[PDB]
Protein backbone atom coordinates (compact mmCIF):
# COMPACT_ATOMS: atom_id res chain seq x y z
CA UNK A 1 0.00 0.00 0.00
CA UNK A 2 2.87 2.52 1.10
CA UNK A 3 4.72 1.53 -2.15
CA UNK A 4 1.59 1.59 -4.86
CA UNK A 5 -1.76 3.21 -3.40
CA UNK A 6 0.51 5.76 -1.83
CA UNK A 7 2.18 7.00 -4.58
CA UNK A 8 3.18 10.65 -4.97
CA UNK A 9 -0.11 12.36 -7.43
CA UNK A 10 -2.72 10.03 -6.05
CA UNK A 11 -6.17 11.63 -6.01
CA UNK A 12 -8.27 10.71 -2.62
CA UNK A 13 -12.48 11.14 -2.16
CA UNK A 14 -13.20 13.17 0.61
CA UNK A 15 -13.97 11.16 3.57
CA UNK A 16 -12.50 7.89 2.17
CA UNK A 17 -9.51 8.32 3.88
CA UNK A 18 -11.18 8.34 7.19
CA UNK A 19 -13.28 4.85 6.65
CA UNK A 20 -10.30 3.17 6.06
CA UNK A 21 -8.79 4.86 9.44
CA UNK A 22 -12.19 3.29 11.18
CA UNK A 23 -11.87 -0.03 8.44
CA UNK A 24 -7.97 -0.41 9.96
CA UNK A 25 -8.68 0.00 13.23
CA UNK A 26 -11.37 -2.12 13.41
CA UNK A 27 -9.37 -5.21 12.04
CA UNK A 28 -6.18 -4.36 14.50
CA UNK A 29 -3.42 -3.23 11.52
CA UNK A 30 -1.50 -1.03 13.89
CA UNK A 31 0.75 -0.94 10.35
CA UNK A 32 -1.81 0.84 8.70
CA UNK A 33 -2.61 3.21 11.21
CA UNK A 34 0.82 4.67 10.94
CA UNK A 35 0.51 4.55 7.29
CA UNK A 36 -2.79 6.29 7.47
CA UNK A 37 -1.78 9.37 9.96
CA UNK A 38 1.34 9.86 8.04
CA UNK A 39 -0.31 10.22 5.13
CA UNK A 40 -2.34 13.12 6.26
CA UNK A 41 -5.33 11.52 8.62
CA UNK A 42 -5.34 13.58 12.16
CA UNK A 43 -7.10 11.44 15.57
CA UNK A 44 -8.83 15.42 16.54
CA UNK A 45 -10.96 15.36 12.85
CA UNK A 46 -11.67 11.69 12.80
CA UNK A 47 -12.92 10.41 16.27
CA UNK A 48 -16.10 11.39 17.26
CA UNK A 49 -18.29 9.60 19.86
CA UNK A 50 -20.53 7.87 17.29
CA UNK A 51 -17.48 6.63 15.79
CA UNK A 52 -15.91 5.58 19.33
CA UNK A 53 -18.95 3.59 19.85
CA UNK A 54 -18.59 1.80 17.16
CA UNK A 55 -15.51 1.06 18.04
CA UNK A 56 -16.36 -0.04 21.18
CA UNK A 57 -19.01 -2.11 19.57
CA UNK A 58 -17.04 -4.07 16.51
CA UNK A 59 -16.44 -7.69 16.29
CA UNK A 60 -13.93 -8.13 13.88
CA UNK A 61 -9.98 -8.59 15.83
CA UNK A 62 -9.16 -10.59 18.65
CA UNK A 63 -10.77 -11.33 21.43
CA UNK A 64 -11.56 -9.51 24.86
CA UNK A 65 -13.41 -9.77 27.64
CA UNK A 66 -15.27 -6.22 27.63
CA UNK A 67 -18.49 -8.33 27.70
CA UNK A 68 -18.53 -10.00 30.34
CA UNK A 69 -17.69 -6.48 32.22
CA UNK A 70 -20.49 -4.75 30.48
CA UNK A 71 -22.82 -7.86 31.99
CA UNK A 72 -21.35 -7.41 35.21
CA UNK A 73 -21.90 -3.80 35.76
CA UNK A 74 -25.50 -4.00 34.25
CA UNK A 75 -26.11 -6.72 36.40
CA UNK A 76 -24.79 -4.36 39.66
CA UNK A 77 -26.41 -1.43 38.51
CA UNK A 78 -29.68 -3.18 37.63
CA UNK A 79 -30.02 -5.77 40.18
CA UNK A 80 -31.87 -8.16 33.84
CA UNK A 81 -28.29 -10.26 34.49
CA UNK A 82 -27.84 -11.72 30.75
CA UNK A 83 -27.06 -8.72 27.85
CA UNK A 84 -29.38 -9.49 25.22
CA UNK A 85 -27.24 -10.83 21.78
CA UNK A 86 -28.02 -7.14 19.92
CA UNK A 87 -27.14 -5.19 22.63
CA UNK A 88 -25.17 -1.98 21.65
CA UNK A 89 -22.65 -1.02 24.50
CA UNK A 90 -23.38 2.54 25.16
CA UNK B 1 -0.89 24.95 38.05
CA UNK B 2 -2.09 27.44 35.59
CA UNK B 3 -2.14 27.08 31.92
CA UNK B 4 1.12 28.55 30.90
CA UNK B 5 2.79 26.07 33.02
CA UNK B 6 0.22 23.34 31.91
CA UNK B 7 1.87 23.80 28.14
CA UNK B 8 5.55 23.67 29.91
CA UNK B 9 4.53 20.39 31.30
CA UNK B 10 3.32 18.85 28.56
CA UNK B 11 5.68 19.89 26.34
CA UNK B 12 8.66 18.52 28.69
CA UNK B 13 6.74 15.07 28.41
CA UNK B 14 6.54 15.22 24.61
CA UNK B 15 10.04 15.90 24.61
CA UNK B 16 10.91 12.89 27.36
CA UNK B 17 9.01 10.40 25.24
CA UNK B 18 10.69 11.83 22.00
CA UNK B 19 14.35 11.10 23.96
CA UNK B 20 13.21 8.09 25.27
CA UNK B 21 11.81 6.34 22.33
CA UNK B 22 14.56 7.23 19.68
CA UNK B 23 17.06 6.89 22.59
CA UNK B 24 15.75 3.18 22.50
CA UNK B 25 16.00 2.52 19.39
CA UNK B 26 19.17 3.52 18.82
CA UNK B 27 20.10 1.26 21.39
CA UNK B 28 18.73 -1.28 19.64
CA UNK B 29 20.49 -0.13 16.53
CA UNK B 30 23.89 -0.33 17.84
CA UNK B 31 23.83 -3.34 19.74
CA UNK B 32 25.86 -6.47 18.59
CA UNK B 33 22.97 -8.72 17.85
CA UNK B 34 21.50 -6.21 15.52
CA UNK B 35 24.63 -5.41 14.01
CA UNK B 36 25.59 -8.95 12.97
CA UNK B 37 22.10 -9.71 11.65
CA UNK B 38 22.09 -6.88 9.56
CA UNK B 39 25.62 -7.60 8.36
CA UNK B 40 24.82 -11.14 8.12
CA UNK B 41 21.73 -9.98 5.80
CA UNK B 42 23.71 -7.56 3.54
CA UNK B 43 26.83 -10.21 3.19
CA UNK B 44 24.04 -12.88 1.62
CA UNK B 45 22.74 -10.37 -0.29
CA UNK B 46 25.88 -9.14 -1.55
CA UNK B 47 26.77 -13.08 -2.13
CA UNK B 48 24.07 -13.25 -4.68
CA UNK B 49 24.67 -10.06 -6.32
CA UNK C 1 1.59 42.07 21.88
CA UNK C 2 4.64 43.41 19.71
CA UNK C 3 3.83 41.65 16.76
CA UNK C 4 0.78 43.50 16.39
CA UNK C 5 2.08 47.18 17.01
CA UNK C 6 5.12 46.86 14.94
CA UNK C 7 4.36 44.44 12.09
CA UNK C 8 1.23 45.33 9.35
CA UNK C 9 -0.57 44.08 6.96
CA UNK C 10 -2.70 44.46 4.37
CA UNK C 11 -6.34 43.31 2.81
CA UNK C 12 -7.98 43.70 -0.86
CA UNK C 13 -10.04 46.75 -0.39
CA UNK C 14 -10.58 47.52 -4.61
CA UNK C 15 -12.97 48.23 -7.53
CA UNK C 16 -13.39 44.44 -8.00
CA UNK C 17 -12.48 44.23 -11.72
CA UNK C 18 -13.60 41.10 -13.30
CA UNK C 19 -10.88 40.84 -15.74
CA UNK C 20 -12.56 37.17 -17.07
CA UNK C 21 -14.09 36.18 -14.20
CA UNK C 22 -17.00 38.23 -12.82
CA UNK C 23 -16.04 36.46 -9.70
CA UNK C 24 -12.40 36.51 -9.87
CA UNK C 25 -11.12 40.04 -8.73
CA UNK C 26 -7.67 41.58 -8.92
CA UNK C 27 -6.97 39.69 -5.94
CA UNK C 28 -8.51 36.64 -7.54
CA UNK C 29 -10.95 36.27 -4.05
CA UNK C 30 -14.69 35.73 -4.37
CA UNK C 31 -16.55 38.39 -5.56
CA UNK C 32 -18.25 39.41 -1.76
CA UNK C 33 -15.77 37.94 0.08
CA UNK C 34 -13.73 41.42 0.47
CA UNK C 35 -14.00 42.41 3.77
CA UNK C 36 -0.35 47.35 -3.55
CA UNK C 37 -2.38 50.34 -4.24
CA UNK C 38 -2.28 50.02 -7.91
CA UNK C 39 -5.95 48.48 -9.12
CA UNK C 40 -6.08 46.67 -5.57
CA UNK C 41 -6.21 50.34 -3.29
CA UNK C 42 -5.14 48.02 -0.41
CA UNK C 43 -5.40 49.33 2.90
CA UNK C 44 -2.59 49.10 5.86
CA UNK C 45 -3.90 48.19 9.47
CA UNK C 46 -2.42 45.59 12.10
CA UNK C 47 -2.23 42.24 11.60
CA UNK C 48 -4.56 39.71 13.34
CA UNK C 49 -2.65 36.21 12.52
CA UNK C 50 0.58 35.39 14.25
CA UNK C 51 1.00 33.00 17.04
CA UNK C 52 1.91 28.63 16.91
CA UNK C 53 0.86 26.16 14.61
CA UNK C 54 -0.09 22.79 15.61
CA UNK C 55 0.44 20.61 13.10
CA UNK C 56 -2.28 18.06 12.77
CA UNK C 57 -1.74 14.72 10.80
CA UNK C 58 1.26 13.59 8.78
CA UNK C 59 3.03 11.31 11.54
CA UNK C 60 5.37 13.47 13.67
CA UNK C 61 3.34 16.26 15.69
CA UNK C 62 5.55 19.56 15.48
CA UNK C 63 4.93 23.31 16.52
CA UNK C 64 5.73 25.98 14.19
CA UNK C 65 5.72 29.65 14.54
CA UNK C 66 3.94 31.87 12.25
CA UNK C 67 4.02 35.62 12.04
CA UNK C 68 1.40 37.77 8.82
CA UNK C 69 3.68 40.59 7.51
CA UNK C 70 3.46 42.55 4.64
CA UNK C 71 5.46 42.39 1.73
CA UNK C 72 6.95 46.20 2.06
CA UNK C 73 8.18 45.77 6.05
CA UNK C 74 11.70 46.66 6.53
CA UNK C 75 13.89 43.62 7.05
CA UNK C 76 15.32 44.85 10.20
CA UNK C 77 12.15 44.65 12.02
CA UNK C 78 12.04 41.07 11.00
CA UNK C 79 15.15 39.66 11.79
CA UNK C 80 14.68 41.50 15.68
CA UNK C 81 11.41 39.25 15.95
CA UNK C 82 13.30 36.29 14.89
CA UNK C 83 16.53 37.51 17.56
CA UNK C 84 14.02 38.54 20.31
CA UNK C 85 10.54 37.16 19.82
CA UNK C 86 11.40 33.98 18.85
CA UNK C 87 14.77 33.43 20.94
CA UNK C 88 16.83 32.39 17.47
CA UNK C 89 19.92 32.83 17.47
CA UNK C 90 22.40 34.33 14.90
CA UNK C 91 22.91 31.69 12.70
CA UNK C 92 26.60 30.98 11.24
CA UNK C 93 25.40 30.40 7.66
CA UNK C 94 22.45 30.74 5.49
CA UNK C 95 21.62 28.93 3.20
CA UNK C 96 18.88 29.94 0.39
CA UNK C 97 17.22 26.96 -1.23
CA UNK C 98 15.35 27.87 -4.68
CA UNK C 99 13.82 25.53 -7.21
CA UNK C 100 10.63 24.95 -9.46
CA UNK C 101 6.95 25.15 -7.67
CA UNK C 102 5.90 22.64 -9.58
CA UNK C 103 5.86 19.64 -7.90
CA UNK C 104 8.49 17.26 -9.34
CA UNK C 105 10.44 13.19 -8.65
CA UNK C 106 13.82 12.39 -8.46
CA UNK C 107 16.05 9.94 -8.53
CA UNK C 108 15.71 8.05 -4.88
CA UNK C 109 20.24 7.89 -4.60
CA UNK C 110 20.40 11.75 -5.17
CA UNK C 111 17.07 12.49 -3.30
CA UNK C 112 18.70 10.38 -0.56
CA UNK C 113 22.17 12.26 -0.93
CA UNK C 114 20.59 15.80 -1.11
CA UNK C 115 18.48 15.51 2.04
CA UNK C 116 21.44 13.82 4.12
CA UNK C 117 23.84 16.73 3.10
CA UNK C 118 21.18 19.44 4.04
CA UNK C 119 20.23 17.75 7.01
CA UNK C 120 24.44 17.10 7.92
CA UNK C 121 25.35 20.75 6.44
CA UNK C 122 22.30 22.40 8.95
CA UNK C 123 23.07 20.45 12.01
CA UNK C 124 26.58 20.69 12.02
CA UNK C 125 27.33 24.25 11.24
CA UNK C 126 23.82 25.67 12.81
CA UNK C 127 22.56 27.41 9.92
CA UNK C 128 19.02 28.46 8.45
CA UNK C 129 16.95 27.19 5.88
CA UNK C 130 15.31 29.59 3.39
CA UNK C 131 12.33 27.79 1.21
CA UNK C 132 9.24 28.91 -0.17
CA UNK C 133 7.02 27.59 2.53
CA UNK C 134 4.33 25.86 0.79
CA UNK C 135 4.44 21.70 0.40
CA UNK C 136 5.44 22.49 -3.26
CA UNK C 137 8.19 20.24 -5.00
CA UNK C 138 11.73 21.04 -3.28
CA UNK C 139 10.67 22.67 -0.28
CA UNK C 140 8.07 18.78 -0.35
CA UNK C 141 11.38 17.72 -1.37
CA UNK C 142 13.00 19.62 1.92
CA UNK C 143 10.28 18.19 4.03
CA UNK C 144 10.96 14.69 3.46
CA UNK C 145 14.44 15.26 4.37
CA UNK C 146 13.45 16.99 7.59
CA UNK C 147 11.01 14.01 8.76
CA UNK C 148 13.60 11.87 8.03
CA UNK C 149 16.29 13.68 10.07
CA UNK C 150 13.30 13.92 12.88
CA UNK C 151 12.92 10.17 12.14
CA UNK C 152 16.70 9.43 13.22
CA UNK C 153 18.73 12.51 14.43
CA UNK C 154 17.86 14.39 17.76
CA UNK C 155 18.42 18.32 16.58
CA UNK C 156 16.16 21.18 15.59
CA UNK C 157 17.10 22.75 12.21
CA UNK C 158 15.96 26.17 12.08
CA UNK C 159 14.12 25.91 8.37
CA UNK C 160 12.39 29.45 7.95
CA UNK C 161 9.59 28.94 5.06
CA UNK C 162 8.62 32.29 3.42
CA UNK C 163 5.42 31.64 1.51
CA UNK C 164 3.09 34.21 0.07
CA UNK C 165 -0.06 34.52 2.61
CA UNK C 166 -2.98 34.85 -0.12
CA UNK C 167 -2.35 30.85 -1.54
CA UNK C 168 -1.81 29.06 1.75
CA UNK C 169 -4.78 26.67 2.25
CA UNK C 170 -7.12 27.34 4.83
CA UNK C 171 -6.49 30.84 5.53
CA UNK C 172 -9.35 31.67 8.31
CA UNK C 173 -7.57 28.64 9.92
CA UNK C 174 -4.57 30.60 10.93
CA UNK C 175 -6.26 33.80 12.30
CA UNK C 176 -5.42 34.73 16.05
CA UNK C 177 -3.33 37.06 18.12
CA UNK C 178 -0.84 34.74 19.88
CA UNK C 179 -2.85 31.93 19.90
CA UNK C 180 -1.90 28.27 19.28
CA UNK C 181 -3.94 27.48 15.88
CA UNK C 182 -4.38 23.70 14.51
CA UNK C 183 -3.62 23.05 10.95
CA UNK C 184 -4.87 20.67 8.65
CA UNK C 185 -1.75 18.64 6.54
CA UNK C 186 -4.56 17.13 4.25
CA UNK C 187 -4.74 19.13 0.95
CA UNK C 188 -7.71 18.83 -1.23
CA UNK C 189 -6.58 17.97 -5.18
CA UNK C 190 -9.32 19.75 -6.53
CA UNK C 191 -7.88 23.10 -4.79
CA UNK C 192 -5.34 25.09 -6.82
CA UNK C 193 -4.15 26.47 -3.32
CA UNK C 194 -1.29 24.27 -1.21
CA UNK C 195 -0.58 23.49 1.69
CA UNK C 196 2.08 24.78 4.04
CA UNK C 197 4.81 21.86 4.47
CA UNK C 198 4.36 20.15 8.48
CA UNK C 199 8.02 20.18 8.93
CA UNK C 200 9.42 23.46 9.20
CA UNK C 201 9.96 25.68 12.08
CA UNK C 202 9.01 28.99 11.30
CA UNK C 203 6.86 31.00 8.62
CA UNK C 204 7.46 34.51 7.06
CA UNK C 205 3.95 34.57 5.28
CA UNK C 206 4.11 37.89 3.53
CA UNK C 207 1.22 39.35 2.25
CA UNK C 208 0.50 41.53 -0.47
CA UNK C 209 -3.27 41.47 -0.10
CA UNK C 210 -3.43 39.06 -3.45
CA UNK C 211 -4.60 35.85 -2.91
CA UNK C 212 -3.65 32.63 -5.22
CA UNK C 213 -1.00 34.46 -6.81
CA UNK C 214 2.95 34.35 -6.36
CA UNK C 215 5.36 36.95 -6.18
CA UNK C 216 4.82 38.45 -2.85
CA UNK C 217 7.52 37.29 -0.95
CA UNK C 218 10.43 37.27 -3.28
CA UNK C 219 12.00 40.80 -2.95
CA UNK C 220 11.06 40.54 1.18
CA UNK C 221 13.02 37.51 1.16
CA UNK C 222 15.72 38.67 -0.58
CA UNK C 223 16.19 42.15 1.25
CA UNK C 224 15.96 40.14 4.42
CA UNK C 225 19.26 37.48 3.41
CA UNK C 226 20.93 40.92 2.29
CA UNK C 227 20.20 42.03 5.91
CA UNK C 228 21.05 38.93 7.40
CA UNK C 229 24.04 38.82 5.43
CA UNK C 230 25.19 43.01 6.28
CA UNK C 231 25.25 41.16 9.59
CA UNK C 232 28.55 40.45 11.00
CA UNK C 233 29.35 37.20 12.50
CA UNK C 234 30.62 36.32 16.09
CA UNK C 235 34.32 35.73 15.36
CA UNK C 236 34.71 39.62 14.82
CA UNK C 237 37.65 39.26 12.52
CA UNK C 238 35.75 41.61 9.95
CA UNK C 239 33.17 38.96 7.79
CA UNK C 240 29.64 38.29 7.84
CA UNK C 241 27.97 35.70 8.10
CA UNK C 242 27.82 33.52 4.70
CA UNK C 243 25.46 32.71 2.23
CA UNK C 244 24.79 30.13 -0.17
CA UNK C 245 22.03 29.15 -2.46
CA UNK C 246 21.18 25.60 -2.93
CA UNK C 247 19.23 25.30 -6.55
CA UNK C 248 17.51 22.20 -7.54
CA UNK C 249 15.60 21.50 -10.46
CA UNK C 250 13.86 24.83 -11.02
CA UNK C 251 12.33 27.03 -13.95
CA UNK C 252 13.43 30.14 -16.04
CA UNK C 253 13.01 32.00 -13.37
CA UNK C 254 15.40 30.67 -11.38
CA UNK C 255 18.31 31.46 -13.91
CA UNK C 256 17.36 35.31 -13.20
CA UNK C 257 17.70 34.00 -9.47
CA UNK C 258 20.95 33.14 -9.99
CA UNK C 259 22.20 36.20 -12.36
CA UNK C 260 20.88 38.13 -9.13
CA UNK C 261 23.06 36.11 -6.99
CA UNK C 262 26.08 35.96 -8.72
CA UNK C 263 26.30 39.67 -9.74
CA UNK C 264 26.20 40.98 -6.50
CA UNK C 265 28.28 42.69 -3.97
CA UNK C 266 29.17 40.35 -2.47
CA UNK C 267 29.00 37.91 -4.76
CA UNK C 268 26.91 34.92 -3.31
CA UNK C 269 28.02 31.09 -4.30
CA UNK C 270 25.50 29.11 -5.90
CA UNK C 271 25.55 25.34 -5.65
CA UNK C 272 23.42 23.10 -8.30
CA UNK C 273 22.29 19.42 -8.17
CA UNK C 274 22.77 16.94 -11.09
CA UNK C 275 20.11 14.59 -12.26
CA UNK C 276 16.86 16.75 -11.08
CA UNK C 277 16.38 18.04 -14.41
CA UNK C 278 15.13 21.17 -16.39
CA UNK C 279 16.95 24.52 -15.24
CA UNK C 280 19.69 22.41 -12.81
CA UNK C 281 20.80 20.01 -15.90
CA UNK C 282 20.85 23.11 -18.45
CA UNK C 283 23.33 24.92 -16.03
CA UNK C 284 25.33 21.59 -15.84
CA UNK C 285 24.90 20.79 -19.48
CA UNK C 286 26.63 24.72 -19.97
CA UNK C 287 28.88 24.22 -16.65
CA UNK C 288 30.97 21.14 -18.43
CA UNK C 289 30.45 22.47 -21.53
CA UNK C 290 31.89 26.09 -21.09
CA UNK C 291 36.04 25.80 -21.91
CA UNK C 292 37.04 29.86 -20.67
CA UNK C 293 33.29 30.80 -19.27
CA UNK C 294 31.42 32.84 -21.59
CA UNK C 295 33.64 31.57 -24.47
CA UNK C 296 31.24 29.04 -25.86
CA UNK C 297 31.51 28.34 -29.80
CA UNK C 298 28.64 27.10 -32.01
CA UNK C 299 27.86 23.54 -31.60
CA UNK C 300 27.06 23.19 -27.79
CA UNK C 301 25.75 26.90 -28.29
CA UNK C 302 22.61 25.44 -30.93
CA UNK C 303 22.99 22.25 -28.75
CA UNK C 304 21.50 24.60 -25.57
CA UNK C 305 19.38 26.49 -27.42
CA UNK C 306 17.66 22.99 -28.72
CA UNK C 307 18.03 21.55 -25.22
CA UNK C 308 16.04 24.85 -23.36
CA UNK C 309 13.31 25.32 -25.98
CA UNK C 310 12.82 21.48 -25.75
CA UNK C 311 12.61 20.84 -22.23
CA UNK C 312 11.20 24.45 -21.40
CA UNK C 313 8.85 24.34 -24.25
CA UNK C 314 9.68 27.99 -25.25
CA UNK C 315 9.97 29.86 -28.92
CA UNK C 316 13.16 30.33 -30.53
CA UNK C 317 13.19 34.07 -29.50
CA UNK C 318 12.43 32.96 -25.40
CA UNK C 319 15.04 29.91 -26.07
CA UNK C 320 17.70 33.20 -27.19
CA UNK C 321 17.06 35.36 -24.36
CA UNK C 322 17.24 32.58 -21.81
CA UNK C 323 20.66 31.43 -23.34
CA UNK C 324 22.19 34.99 -23.26
CA UNK C 325 20.79 35.28 -19.56
CA UNK C 326 22.52 31.68 -19.26
CA UNK C 327 25.81 33.38 -20.76
CA UNK C 328 25.48 36.39 -18.44
CA UNK C 329 25.40 33.98 -15.36
CA UNK C 330 28.50 31.86 -16.47
CA UNK C 331 30.83 34.95 -17.09
CA UNK C 332 30.60 34.10 -13.48
CA UNK C 333 31.64 30.27 -13.91
CA UNK C 334 33.93 30.24 -10.97
CA UNK C 335 31.15 31.37 -8.46
CA UNK C 336 29.03 28.41 -9.33
CA UNK C 337 29.72 24.41 -7.87
CA UNK C 338 27.80 21.85 -9.81
CA UNK C 339 27.36 18.80 -7.66
CA UNK C 340 27.04 15.31 -9.93
CA UNK C 341 25.23 12.42 -8.53
CA UNK C 342 27.89 9.38 -8.54
CA UNK C 343 31.66 10.77 -10.11
CA UNK C 344 34.16 12.33 -8.69
CA UNK C 345 31.70 15.03 -7.49
CA UNK C 346 32.94 15.08 -3.70
CA UNK C 347 30.32 12.08 -3.65
CA UNK C 348 28.88 14.67 -0.80
CA UNK C 349 26.45 17.92 -1.02
CA UNK C 350 28.10 18.93 2.08
CA UNK C 351 31.74 18.94 1.06
CA UNK C 352 30.77 21.04 -2.30
CA UNK C 353 28.66 23.42 0.11
CA UNK C 354 31.23 24.51 2.31
CA UNK C 355 33.81 24.35 -0.55
CA UNK C 356 31.81 27.19 -2.26
CA UNK C 357 31.58 28.67 0.58
CA UNK C 358 34.76 29.28 1.39
CA UNK C 359 36.07 30.17 -2.31
CA UNK C 360 32.88 32.32 -2.61
CA UNK C 361 34.19 34.51 0.32
CA UNK C 362 37.50 34.32 -1.29
CA UNK C 363 39.25 35.69 1.40
CA UNK C 364 42.40 34.83 3.35
CA UNK C 365 43.01 32.16 5.27
CA UNK C 366 42.33 33.47 8.76
CA UNK C 367 38.99 34.39 7.46
CA UNK C 368 38.03 30.73 6.51
CA UNK C 369 40.00 29.04 9.28
CA UNK C 370 37.45 31.65 11.51
CA UNK C 371 34.65 30.41 9.35
CA UNK C 372 35.38 26.97 9.80
CA UNK C 373 36.20 27.36 13.92
CA UNK C 374 32.02 28.76 13.68
CA UNK C 375 30.87 25.94 11.87
CA UNK C 376 32.67 23.67 14.41
CA UNK C 377 34.36 21.52 11.52
CA UNK C 378 37.67 20.03 12.00
CA UNK C 379 37.56 18.33 8.84
CA UNK C 380 36.46 20.73 6.29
Amino acid sequence: ARSQIFIYGQQWPVGSLEQAMLDALVLDRVDFVKLLIENGVSMHRFLTISRLEELYNTRHGPSNTLYHLVRDVKKREYPKGNLPPDYRIS
Amino acid sequence: ITDDELKKVHDFEEQCIEEYFREKDDRFNSSNDERIRVTSERVENMSMR
Amino acid sequence: SWIERAFYKRECVHIIPSTKDPHRCCCGRLIGQHVWSISKHTQLSPTDAFGTIEFQGGGHSNKAMYVRVSFDTKPDLLLHLMTKEWQLELPKLLISVHGGLQNFELQPKLKQVFGKGLIKAAMTTGAWIFTGGVNTGVIRHVGDALKDHASKSRGKICTIGIAPWGIVENQEDLIGRDVVRPYQTMSNPMSKLTVLNSMHSHFILADNGTTGKYGAEVKLRRQLEKHISLQKINTRIGQGVPVVALIVEGGPNVISIVLEYLRDTPPVPVVVCDGSGRASDILAFGHKYSEEGGLINESLRDQLLVTIQKTFTYTRTQAQHLFIILMECMKKKELITVFRMGSEGHQDIDLAILTALLKGANASAPDQLSLALAWNRVDI
